[PDB]
């Protein structure tokens, strides 16, 4: 189970606050996964005191984007910290998908990758296994052309237009051992859709914690 | 857009004007704090999202009912160790009781009190322990208060999880602070 409690001194009514939270949730908390088990108790509550004494915030307010960004960054930061503290994790994994049919599909593809047990274990082993990543792209349910996919792990492009690049495996492994977060980038070359998802590696300690060892 | 947004690394939920927090150890957990509250000195506009799992813990409903009255809260009370999930009518009664005892403790309307739980599924709350604990809660507008609250919501977590960002609205400093928990059974699907 995750919980998050967010407080602000912004003056804002409950309707506009709710609209912001609902939108932000879809790009932050709903884009993380540790083990794929959706809990019976997950909840986020935001409370706004109004004690900053600004003029009440709505999307028409000239400084709306300031408030919105602060709230979004706060939720993103907390979501990333949850993912990083996945049971047994040694690494946060960030997946960014570009070139999807739309932003929703980019998000679904990104999450499918970070939720794959084969991807999660490869990262634990410091294995730059683009094969496992592309397999997850393929079963995501999204619009995919299998011949036009680029995959990078950190700054190392491992697959370009669905052809392996002959990258240094020693270099890729070195990156995976030191990076936090580990960043995977995917371009599907379908449209303009972009999205991120976050997760963690799958380690022996996940099993120890959850099997009562 | 019209002003930068800056991260405050030592901030938390108590960094926003109006808010106090606390966590205490009631004994449901062996060592860590296991009951906490955040409170606001004025009625605060409130928003929430909730798991779409069709098996849902009682307090989520209770919190929704509070927020539905005026869209405002003054207290958020949380226990950890026991989820109050799959506890049926008795569990729902227990969540209403937590809300009522919280309202008494903080001298505010029941509908300004939200409640939740996290931890073991199917176990009933030890209500003498929880209710006595709620009455002892003394929120403070301090970073230590925020950290004690965050400890009080953890389950399997190895660390607390804090955030704080500040920006400017109408020339006023606006602060957004937060805490979170979660380590296992994590795949949120909330609305």
């Amino acid at each position: 189970t995750m919980l998050s409690f967010v407080t602000t001194d912004a003056n804002i009514d409950h309707g506009h606050l709710q609209g912001a939270l609902s939108a932000i949730t879809n790009e932050t908390f709903n884009r993380i996964t540790v083990d794929g088990d959706t809990s019976t108790n997950d909840m986020v509550v935001v409370m706004a005191s109004g004690l900053a004494e600004n003029e009440t915030l709505t999307p028409e307010h000239p400084d709306w984007a300031n408030f919105y960004k602060a709230l979004q960054l706060a939720c993103e930061d907390l979501a990333k910290q949850i993912a990083r503290d996945g049971e047994g994790a040694t690494k946060l994994i960030e997946v960014e998908v570009t070139g999807a049919a739309n932003d929703q599909e980019a998000g679904m593809v990104a999450k499918q990758i970070v939720g794959s047990d084969l991807v999660k274990t490869a990262i634990y082993g410091a294995d730059a296994n683009w094969g496992r990543i592309i397999c997850a792209i393929g079963y995501s349910g999204c619009e995919v052309n299998q011949e036009t996919i680029d995959i990078a792990i950190g700054p190392i492009v491992t697959l370009k237009q669905s052809e392996p690049t002959g990258f240094s495996e020693e270099e890729a492994t070195a990156y995976l051992k030191e990076a936090d977060p580990v960043k995977i980038s995917v371009n599907l070359h379908i449209g303009n859709g972009t999205g991120k998802a976050w997760g963690c590696d799958l380690t022996y300690d996940y099993v120890r914690i959850n099997a009562g060892y | 857009e019209t002003a930068n947004v800056l991260k405050l690394e030592t901030g938390s939920v108590t960094s926003a004007k109006g808010f106090s927090a606390v966590g205490i150890h009631t004994g449901v957990k062996r060592k860590r704090k296991d009951l906490g509250a955040i409170v606001c000195e004025v009625p605060a506009s409130s928003a929430a999202v909730y798991t779409l799992n069709k098996v849902q813990a009682a307090p989520l409903k209770v919190t929704q009912e509070s927020i539905a009255v005026e869209g405002k809260l003054q207290a958020m009370i949380v226990n950890s160790g026991i989820a109050n999930a799959c506890t049926g009518k008795r569990g729902l009664d227990d969540a209403y009781t937590m809300r009522a005892v919280g309202a008494e403790t903080f001298h505010i309307p029941e509908h300004y009190v939200a409640v939740t739980s996290t931890g073991v599924i199917g176990e009933f709350l030890p209500m003498d322990v929880i209710t006595n604990g709620i009455r002892q809660l003394k929120p403070e507008a301090t970073i230590e208060g925020a950290h004690a609250f965050n400890e009080a919501i953890l389950t399997t977590d190895t660390v607390e999880k804090h955030t704080c960002y500040q920006t400017i609205v109408n020339g006023k400093t606006v602060t957004v602070g937060g805490v979170a928990k979660g380590s296992g059974m994590i795949h949120p699907n909330m609305a």
